[PDB]
């Protein structure tokens, strides 16, 4: 069965450097498969068992290890390799897939820009309301979002979504929407998005006052 | 200094070339007499690799099955590729003989002679022949009959026993006897009989040779297939033409003297060596009997979960390969050169 | 070569089973291992059962009262049923072939061949379009001109809603998230755009919103709140 884990969650890379990813069992295993995968896409073979690349894989892929570390390496990353990789175990059923290690192209740090957007009246007509937090255009993709009302930290009513990355400035961008009811809503006064990030030396709050537009 | 090395073998047999049967026929066709006297030289200190799970041998041999069956057969109705054609389908004569596969010139068969030998690795007792040993290519599920035995105490092997996934093939030292009959004048309805002491006490011998494998602590039952084709899902067999498939639960249940499967003879089946159907005619009238020698088992473990301290074992088969692996295991071919 | 060919799937209500088969080209059915795999939106792939080329059929542990696979010789396809069905059962459906290092000469592990895979839907939701409300641009947020504006497209069903601003004629600095599936069971997405502050007082934004699946559109004007 096996427990597989892989690092880094994201490998940020230039085209021309050497990517490496990491690929961790819990016991000792023979050997693993690595698989390439797009959006929109099934996944696609790159490493067969011991030993060599799948048919159409370009010589710049190689693997190697054994037990408990495994690593893929991509001598030169072009273009067309930027999406997510999977190592795989065949020691017996089921067999386990590695949660997936990302390869993003790489930038220079950028903050991101931060809009909240209070939920119109129209909305709140239907007895819901929603409330929007937008961080705009950031690199890396990593970024955490904290929603406030009246200093009340929201948890598990929120949900999140993010854009690929942008393929001419590199950068990401994510929404994160708080459902309340209407009643809920009309309950509080301060709403407010703190997001923290690597462009950011001090979380950036954002906030609107229910009834100050 | 040879080297592991792949090569058209070609076939020895006592076939007869005034009889009809489809297994003598095509013998005939395409292998060449036995030696009387086969000669056999032993390599003194000498080391080398085998590897059942992958020999080429087994492949060769795969293949002329195969053609064996597909020229032999003469089904009413089959279907191959959304088309069907329909033919004349008389009864035919069905009993495998023993065949022997040889080296050419230049190439050599050795033989791995090393008690116990699990089936990869080592082998220090190695000699080198022209020709196997005779094989009758019996094409059953999930029981292995009129094969090899073993002279010391039963052997079971796996390319690893740690991944389930992957079959296991018992091989024994002592036969368990079964007669098939469809009795005389439901022309369908069939029947089995073996030893009922002589299978458990074989059942039990087996278990132990499982516990060496996977722990003492561990438990060890049988329970019937998992599911499937109706091939692999009961024992399925030839028996003088006609097609056996044969209650084995009975035979896989475990944790009167005789054992009595219910077995049913079947005119539309699934073909092992392609994709299709085929349809044949029904059984003659009269007596149709066999009776087997019991030399082998083909299992499967259910792994699937964290280790419950309990291992649950399932009777297999359904790709001969390991039918002619259970054979074969012992030869490699090598270029002498 | 070399294929596989998957059909079955679709909309399916909870409690009910769904069927999906699988072509494989006679060399492959012959030679191969047929995995049954599945991914859901935002996760990796999870292996379900396979069936060998004996015929010998495993399935994982957690799913094994519910899964059955099954092979006919016939034709050379592979099925899976799964029953009981439940809306995190909501992914794409895979059938694809593996040597299990079974095969000559090679011996090779590794999924290589992918079917193009069965999109099953589990939810009780019917049909419906999406209400659209507008994300108000700010008072002046980001220096110079540009200010954040957009459209809340909410409760829809089923996916896909394609989104354009002012007709098409306006791309620049657009982002359509990828839908988001609420606890209701219907689907919700955002489009946002920024642009010069000094254009809010003239320039007129409208976001062009489509949901094909239920015959809706609906064109928003998203403007500064009155006040
Ligand atoms: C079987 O595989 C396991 C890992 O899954 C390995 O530890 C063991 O050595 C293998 N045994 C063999 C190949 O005989
Ligand atoms: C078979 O025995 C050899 C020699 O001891 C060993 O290297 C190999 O791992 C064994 N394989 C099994 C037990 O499957
Ligand atoms: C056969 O093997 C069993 C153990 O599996 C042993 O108890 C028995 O004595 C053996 N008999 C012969 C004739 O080799
Ligand atoms: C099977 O038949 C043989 C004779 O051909 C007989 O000696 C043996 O006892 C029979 N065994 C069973 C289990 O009927
Ligand atoms: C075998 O017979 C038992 C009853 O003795 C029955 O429950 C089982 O379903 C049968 N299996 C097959 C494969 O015929
Ligand atoms: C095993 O050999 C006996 C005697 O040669 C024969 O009657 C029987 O049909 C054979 N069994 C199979 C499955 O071929
Ligand atoms: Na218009």
């Amino acid at each position: 069965e096996i427990v597989l884990t892989q690092s880094p969650a994201t490998l940020s890379l230039s085209p021309g450097e050497r990517a490496t990813l990491s690929c961790r069992a819990s016991q000792g295993l023979n050997f693993v498969v690595w698989y390439q995968q797009k959006r929109g896409q099934a996944p696609r073979l790159l490493i067969h068992a011991p030993s060599g690349r799948a048919p159409g894989v370009p010589d710049r892929f190689s693997a190697r290890g054994s037990g408990t570390e495994f690593s893929l390496v991509i001598s030169s990353v072009e273009p067309d390799d930027f999406a997510i990789y999977y190592c795989q175990e065949y020691s017996s059923t089921p067999y386990n897939f590695g949660p997936g290690t990302r390869v993003d192209r790489k930038r220079t740090v950028a903050a991101p820009s931060v809009f909240i957007f209070p939920p119109s009246d129209e909305q709140l007509k239907s007895g819901t309301a929603s409330v929007v937090c937008l961080l705009n255009n950031f690199y890396p993709r990593e970024a955490k979002v904290q929603w406030k009302v009246d200093n009340a930290l929201q948890s598990g009513n929120s949900q999140e979504s993010v854009t690929e990355q942008d393929s001419k400035d590199s950068t990401y961008s994510l929404s994160s929407t708080l459902t309340l009811s209407k009643a809920d809503y009309e309950k509080h006064k301060v709403y407010a998005c703190e997001v923290t990030h690597q462009g950011l030396r001090s979380p950036v709050t954002k906030s609107f006052n229910r009834g100050e537009c | 200094v040879w080297k592991e090395a792949t090569t058209t073998l070609f076939c020895a047999s006592d076939a007869k070339a005034y009889d009809t049967e489809v297994h003598n026929v095509w013998a005939t066709h395409a292998c060449v007499p036995t030696d009387p006297n086969p000669q056999e030289v032993k390599l003194e200190n000498v080391t080398e690799n085998f590897n059942m799970w992958k020999n080429n041998m087994v492949e060769q041999m795969h293949e002329d099955i195969i053609s064996l069956w597909d020229q032999s057969l003469k089904p009413c109705v089959k279907l191959t590729g959304g088309s069907v054609i329909t033919q004349a389908c008389p009864k035919v004569s069905f009993e495998p003989i023993p065949i022997h596969y040889c080296a050419p010139a230049g190439f050599a068969i050795l033989k791995c002679n090393d008690k116990k030998f699990n089936g990869t690795g080592p082998c220090t007792n190695v000699s080198t022949v022209q020709c196997t040993h005779g094989i009758r290519p019996v094409v059953s599920t999930q029981l292995l009959l009129n094969g090899s035995l073993a002279e010391e105490e039963i052997v079971i092997r796996s390319e690893n026993f740690t991944n389930n996934a992957k079959t296991i093939i018992v091989q024994l030292n002592e036969s368990v006897v079964i007669n098939c009959t469809r009795p005389n004048n439901d022309i369908r309805q069939a029947h089995c009989n073996l030893s009922k002491t002589q299978w458990e006490n074989t059942l039990e011998q087996i278990a132990i040779k499982l516990k060496e494998q996977f722990g003492n602590n561990k438990t060890i039952i049988f329970n019937p297939s998992s599911g499937g084709d109706p091939e692999i899902v009961t024992h399925s067999f030839n028996c003088g033409g006609e097609f056996f498939y044969c209650n084995s639960t009975q035979l896989f249940t475990w944790n009167g003297r005789n054992i009595t499967l219910p077995c049913r003879i079947k005119q539309i089946i699934n073909m092992w060596q392609e994709v299709g159907k085929a349809m044949y005619a029904p059984p003659i009238r009269g007596q149709i009997r066999c009776s087997s020698n019991i030399t082998g088992l083909l299992l499967t473990r259910d792994g699937g979960k964290d280790t419950n301290g309990t291992e649950i074992f399932r009777p297999g088969g359904g790709d001969m390969r390991d039918n002619w692996r259970s054979e074969l295991y012992k030869y490699k071919v090598v270029k002498i050169e | 070569q070399g294929q596989l060919v998957q059909s079955g799937g679709g909309l399916k209500k909870p409690g009910t089973s769904v069927t999906i088969s699988c072509l494989a080209s006679e060399y492959t059915f012959n030679e191969f291992v047929i995995h049954w795999i599945r991914q859901a939106p935002g996760q990796g792939p999870l292996w379900l059962g396979l069936i060998k080329r004996s015929g010998r059929l495993m399935t994982a542990y957690n799913f094994q009262d519910r899964l059955s696979l099954r092979r006919d010789r016939s034709t050379g396809t592979v099925f899976m049923e799964l029953r009981g069905l439940r809306p995190d059962d909501t992914a794409v459906y895979y059938c694809a072939r593996d040597g299990l290092g079974e095969v000559a000469p090679d011996y090779r592990y590794g999924i290589d061949v992918w079917g193009q895979g069965s999109t099953v839907i589990v939810t009780s939701a019917s049909t419906k379009g999406p209400s659209v409300f507008p994300l108000a641009p700010s008072s002046k947020s980001t220096s110079g001109g540009t200010a954040a504006l957009g459209c809340l497209v909410k409760d829809y069903f089923p996916e896909p809603v394609t989104v354009s601003w002012n007709s098409g004629a306006l791309t620049s600095g657009v982002h359509t998230f990828p839908a988001v599936l609420q606890s209701s069971g219907l689907y919700s997405l955002s489009s946002v755009v920024t642009v010069p502050s000094s254009s809010l007082g003239t320039q007129t934004y409208i976001c062009n919103v489509n949901h094909k699946p239920s015959n809706t559109k609906v064109d928003k004007k998203a403007e500064p709140k009155s006040c």
